[PDB]
């Protein structure tokens, strides 16, 4: 499978908004090659609660 | 030699589509920076996959 | 009706052309060729302009002779690749 | 019978002016076609926004390189087609007005769009009977019945709100009266409409906006409305601004000035008080 | 002239970007290798087709 | 701009509307404008130039830039392309070489010098016509002295401003 | 800037800077640092020294 | 055996219509084909005159330019800073120009609807009319406030709880006087781009100062306004150099006239004290939720066009109301109507009113905090 890397941190960026277009272009790239993997790590930086 | 064969290749800027049009193709594309244009594609296209 | 001119100088030339054209064959009298112009004001401006084939006997002077076709022709010519112009009138070489 | 016979020759002078004006028509009309096959073929045109239209029958032109330009001849347009802030197709070469253009639009608004119409029929939901009234009579009575809300003389109404625990399904009631109705059905995330530059919001919710009313049957979707509702804050040395004022793009375009009656809003989130009353 | 790679095609040209953001399908001068070339390089470009001249 | 700008049907109503007109004198090549620089050979030229060398014997180019100047500048210029398949016989012979070395002067426009694979540069004089050259002046020199030479032959406040 | 006679650096108001040649028109006390200066067309060189102005 | 006037007519007509929208559609194209030729031209403004022949343009587009008239401009004309034309080629002054419009402005300016006039709210008659009497009487008899001779007021500020109507009274004033509503809604000015805000700032106070009289409104200030910060995210720069644009020329040294400006916000509080002070903003002016008689007002005011019987206990309704807003009622007329198509009973029935009720006191079960008072 496509297997995809993912750090928990890669969302931690400068500018506002920024990991909404990491996200988009993290489904885009899951989208069109099919039957993949997406590994996220350490996700208490993507956030604990609200 | 393939490199001056390659003087008469193409330099193909790529571009960026806004919208078609009906019945006829009249692509409406901005190329990222320059402007927006009303352009016609070449004859050389699959018509559908733009 | 007509307040004053401002004529260069190109379509001058442009009657010594047809003169050499004339002075090489059976010159009868002189020439009548068309003044094109570019009518603004009641001022008045020529850009360019062209002639037309002419002759004329000295009898009772109303046999004299102009090409209506092909002058509307090189109008609709002239007039499509510059808009700006249209006739104005005619030129003649002899002073009197 | 000589008036008939005069009459009857000038019907053949009748038709050599018929053959008069196929001729000044053909002819005419051929050469016109020609310098319109001149000036028109020209297929690369420059699209712009119109400023303003003069009349000293003049209009200006701001090219989308950012620049300028006067023409005092309009081109091969109609003065009525022409309203402030137009993309008119104009040649690079002769900068004439030579098109009109239909759409104004970015692409992330297009893609916003729902055609894939999924399958969900209300006998998938189970058990929450109200709920579905609810929005059935907000929403379908106001869309095949506004002659029943108009003889009984109010108005329809102006939103609804889905909220309460993150599991009792939200998305469902989305996907299913989208599967069943037939209205121009149209979604919307929170996150993607906060953009890394600043005003790109506004842009994006009065585009949707526009989109969404230039096809009247129009429900509007809002998915996590607390990512960008948020009770807003008076403080000092830190503050994040952009997502007040995509919201409030969001409201002002939304209601108080400028009313539109053909929005339908159904918007979800899973917290409450978060947000701005 | 010098650019900047965004992805390669195998058909002996790839895509590259100028310095304000113009962007060419562009073919190599085919003595330095394009093992060489990664994305995100700065290259050697032309000006007359703006080919991908070398390695810088 | 083509190839195709030659409109065969003007061809015909233009060249007989000359021929009845005062000659029917033949064709010497063709012209064409560049104003957006400084007047080098497009593509288009030699994507004609076989067509004109088909239609003609020289077939001698025209290059302008009509924003020049007032009085000075000779801004035409003229070409011909020498053809590839005499790339075994020497390039440009000119028998003599003298007057063309006495029209290598400038070495002008360095692109077109840069162009010279296959491009030279002619000679144009601007040529006497005795029966315009005379007449010329006369237009010029007796319509700019006083117009009528009856005229001006302003004056009281170039005092303070001279002064 | 000036490098010396005959010589100098200005920049344009196309935002872009120029080596450029300088006219004997011009009296050399014209400079000092900064002066709204006149350029040409074509080859976009100096031509003239404005008065204080823009 | 006299029909062939008719059919020599009949041909001669067909002909003859034929002929004249047939030569009509020749004409329209030779119209059209002769203003094929034309050039356009180049929009820039005069900077200064430099001599009798030298003026000096900037066009928006780039650089400075020096050139001349052609024969007739009437060079009096050129005052520093009109908008003129200018050749491409030649690059010299072809026609002086009337002024830009910017029609960002145009779609705040011509995109007023129709509403109701100040009749139709209510309960909230100290701001009706003193709203009126600080803005309608010094643009209409300013002798009564020069005979004083005392500056008249410039700014006023809307403010109180959310859903009081703060837009609707500003609408029914769009409404009242109808002159020249330049309802800016504030949020759709920063696209991306540098200067461009300051550009539409400056191109608005222009059009005020000339269209003598215009009316300021600028809804939902507190995205523009903001306070002042410790310099945190960079757009916030050009966030307080775009507010620092209205806090300059809203004052200036060239002092405004005629021009009024209408402010409304959600929370006060949050204002910048800059833009807080009197002078911009002369005296706040606060709505605040409807009372008993003012519930009573607003109600009856919904309640006109509302097919019922006559059962309505008003009081009872209004005695169940409680502070509550604009809309709160509005939503009690509303969700009565949708209770008497619950059931399908073609009137409204007195019960469906205390139904709606409940689902307002339902629906406001889960809002607080509705006292910004500013300052
Ligand atoms: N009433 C119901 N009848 C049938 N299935 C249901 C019902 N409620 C929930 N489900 C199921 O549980 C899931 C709930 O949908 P979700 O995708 O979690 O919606 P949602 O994300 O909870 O909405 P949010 O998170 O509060 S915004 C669906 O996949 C259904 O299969
Ligand atoms: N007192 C009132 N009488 C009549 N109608 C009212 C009244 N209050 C509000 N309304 C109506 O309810 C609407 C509420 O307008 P709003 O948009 O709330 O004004 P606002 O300033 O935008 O308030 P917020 O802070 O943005 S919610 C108005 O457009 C009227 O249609
Ligand atoms: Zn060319």
């Amino acid at each position: 499978a496509c297997f995809i890397r993912v750090i928990g941190s890669e969302l931690v960026q400068k500018y506002v908004g920024e990991g909404a277009r990491m996200v988009r272009e993290l489904f885009e790239m899951a989208r069109t090659k099919k039957a993949c993997l997406i590994f996220f790590d350490e996700i208490d930086a993507i956030g604990g609660a609200r | 030699q393939t490199l001056q064969s390659e003087q008469p290749l193409q330099v193909a800027r790529c571009t960026k589509i806004i919208n078609a049009d009906s019945e006829d193709p009249k692509y409406i594309i901005n190329v990222k920076q320059f402007a927006k244009f009303v352009v016609d594609l070449s004859d050389q296209v699959a018509p559908t996959d733009i | 009706a007509v307040q004053k001119v401002v004529v260069h100088p190109l379509v001058l030339l442009s009657v010594v052309d047809h003169f050499n054209r004339i002075g090489k064959v059976g010159n009868q009298k002189r020439v009548v060729g068309v003044l094109l112009g570019s009518w603004q004001k009641k001022v008045l401006d020529v850009s360019n302009s062209f002639a037309v084939p002419f002759d004329e006997d000295d009898k009772d002077d109303s046999v004299w002779f102009l090409d209506h076709d092909y002058l509307e022709n090189m109008y609709g010519m002239f007039k499509k690749v510059n808009a700006r112009e249209r006739i104005v009138g005619w030129y003649h070489t002899g002073p009197k | 019978r000589t008036r008939l016979l005069d009459s009857e020759i000038k019907i053949m002078k009748s038709e050599v002016l018929r053959v008069t004006h196929e001729l000044q028509a053909m002819k005419d009309k051929i050469k016109e076609n020609s310098e319109k096959i001149k000036v028109n073929k020209t297929l690369p045109y420059l699209v712009s926004n119109v400023i303003e239209l003069l009349d000293v029958k003049c209009a200006v032109i701001k090219t989308s390189t950012r620049q300028t330009y006067f023409l005092p001849v309009i081109g091969l347009v109609d003065a009525e087609k022409l309203k402030p802030g137009d993309l008119v197709g104009v040649n690079k070469d002769s900068y004439l007005i030579l098109e009109t253009l239909p759409t104004e639009y970015d692409s992330r608004v297009k893609a916003m769009e729902v055609d894939e119409r999924p399958t969900e029929q209300y006998s998938d939901i189970g058990g929450l009977d109200k709920q579905i009234q609810e929005l059935v009579e907000a929403i379908v009575l106001p869309m095949n019945h506004k002659e029943k809300f108009e003889n009984l003389g109010i108005q329809p109404p102006k939103g609804v709100l889905m909220y309460g625990p993150p599991g009792t399904g939200k998305t469902l009631l989305a996907r299913a009266c989208a599967a069943q109705t037939k209205a121009t059905f149209l979604k919307l995330a929170g996150p993607q409409l906060v953009q890394m530059f600043i005003g790109d919001g506004a842009k994006l919710v009065r585009d949707a906006f526009a989109l969404a009313k230039e096809k009247a049957p129009s429900i509007i979707f809002i998915d996590e409305l607390d990512a960008i509702g948020t009770k807003r804050f008076d403080s000092e040395k830190a503050g994040d601004r952009e997502v007040q004022r995509t919201m409030l793009e969001l409201l002002n375009q939304l209601d108080g000035f400028q009313p539109n009656t053909q929005v339908k809003v159904i918007a979800a989130t899973n917290r409450v008080d978060i947000l701005d009353p | 002239s010098v650019g900047t790679l965004e992805e390669i095609i195998d058909d002996n040209h790839a895509i590259v970007s100028t310095s304000v953001g113009s962007e060419h399908y562009v073919s190599i001068l085919s003595f330095v290798d394009k093992d060489l070339l990664e994305p995100g390089c700065s290259v050697l470009l032309n000006h007359k087709v703006h080919a991908v001249i070398g390695v810088l | 701009v083509s190839v195709e700008a030659v409109d065969p049907v003007f061809q015909a109503k233009m060249l007989d509307m000359l021929k009845q007109t005062g000659r029917p004198e033949m064709v010497v090549g063709w012209y064409h404008s560049h104003p957006g620089f400084g007047c080098w050979l497009s593509g288009v030229d030699i994507n004609t130039q076989q067509s004109f060398e088909a239609l003609s014997e020289r077939a001698v180019a025209v290059v302008v830039d009509p924003i020049q100047s007032v009085k000075g500048k000779v801004v035409i210029d003229a070409f011909r392309l020498i053809n590839a398949n005499m790339m075994v016989l020497g390039h440009e012979p000119r028998q003599t070489t003298s007057n063309l070395g006495h029209l290598n002067k400038p070495s002008i426009q360095a692109l077109i010098h840069g162009l010279n694979r296959h491009y030279y540069s002619i000679t144009i004089n601007y040529r006497k016509n005795e029966l315009e050259q005379k007449m010329l002046l006369n237009l010029h020199k007796k319509s700019w002295m006083e117009g009528l030479t009856l005229q001006d032959y302003v004056v009281k406040e170039m005092l303070e401003l001279a002064k | 800037e000036a490098v010396d006679q005959n010589t100098a650096i200005v920049g344009s108001t196309t935002g872009s800077n120029y080596y450029v040649r300088i006219l004997s028109t011009i009296d050399r006390e014209l400079l000092k640092p900064n002066a709204s200066v006149a350029l040409h067309k074509h080859s976009n060189a100096l031509v003239d020294v404005l008065p204080p102005e823009a | 055996k006299l029909l062939e006037h008719k059919e020599i007519d009949g041909r001669l007509k067909e002909l003859r219509e034929q002929l004249k929208e047939l030569t009509k559609q020749y004409e329209k194209s030779e119209n059209d084909l002769k203003a094929l030729q034309s050039v356009g031209q180049i929009v820039g403004e005069v900077l200064k005159q430099l001599t009798e022949e030298k003026f000096i343009v900037k066009a928006t587009n780039g650089p400075r330019y020096v050139v001349g008239c052609r024969r007739q401009l009437d060079k009096s004309k050129l005052k520093p800073g009109t908008r003129v034309a200018l050749d491409m080629t030649t690059l010299t002054i072809m026609r002086y120009l009337p002024r830009e419009v910017d029609p960002l402005v145009y779609n705040m300016s011509h995109e007023d609807p129709g509403n109701v006039s100040y009749s139709e709210i209510g309960g909230l008659s100290e701001q009706i009319r003193e709203l009126r009497e600080v803005i309608e009487l010094p643009l209409t008899n300013p002798e009564l406030f020069q005979r004083v001779g005392i500056i008249p007021p410039k700014g006023c500020l809307l403010y109180g709880p959310p859903g009081t109507g703060k837009t609707l009274l500003a609408r029914a004033v769009a409404s009242q006087l109808d002159c020249n509503f330049l309802k800016v809604v504030s949020s759709s000015i920063v696209d991306k781009y540098i200067g461009e805000s300051a550009r539409l700032i400056r191109e608005m106070f222009n059009y005020a100062r000339d269209h003598q009289p215009c009316i300021i409104f600028m809804d939902e200030i507190d995205a523009i306004g903001g306070r002042r910060f410790s310099e945190g995210t960079s757009a916030d720069r050009e966030i307080q150099r775009t507010l620092m644009e209205l806090l300059n020329q809203m004052d200036g040294f060239d002092t405004l006239h005629r021009v009024k400006m209408i402010m409304a916000t959600n929370r006060p509080d949050t204002l910048d004290p800059a833009l807080l002070r009197p002078g911009r903003l002369d005296r706040k002016i606060h709505i605040d939720l409807p009372n008993e008689q003012a519930r009573l007002d607003i109600l009856k005011i919904h309640a006109g066009p509302i097919t019922k019987h006559g059962e309505i206990d008003y009081e009872a309704i209004v005695k169940l109301s409680d502070g509550f807003n604009g809309a709160d009622l509005r939503n009690v007329c509303t969700e009565a109507g949708m209770f008497a198509i619950r059931a399908d009973h073609d009137f409204v029935v007195q019960e469906d009113f205390m139904k709606a009720v409940r689902k307002v006191a339902d629906s406001k079960k889960l809002e607080s905090k509705l006292d910004y008072k500013p300052v």
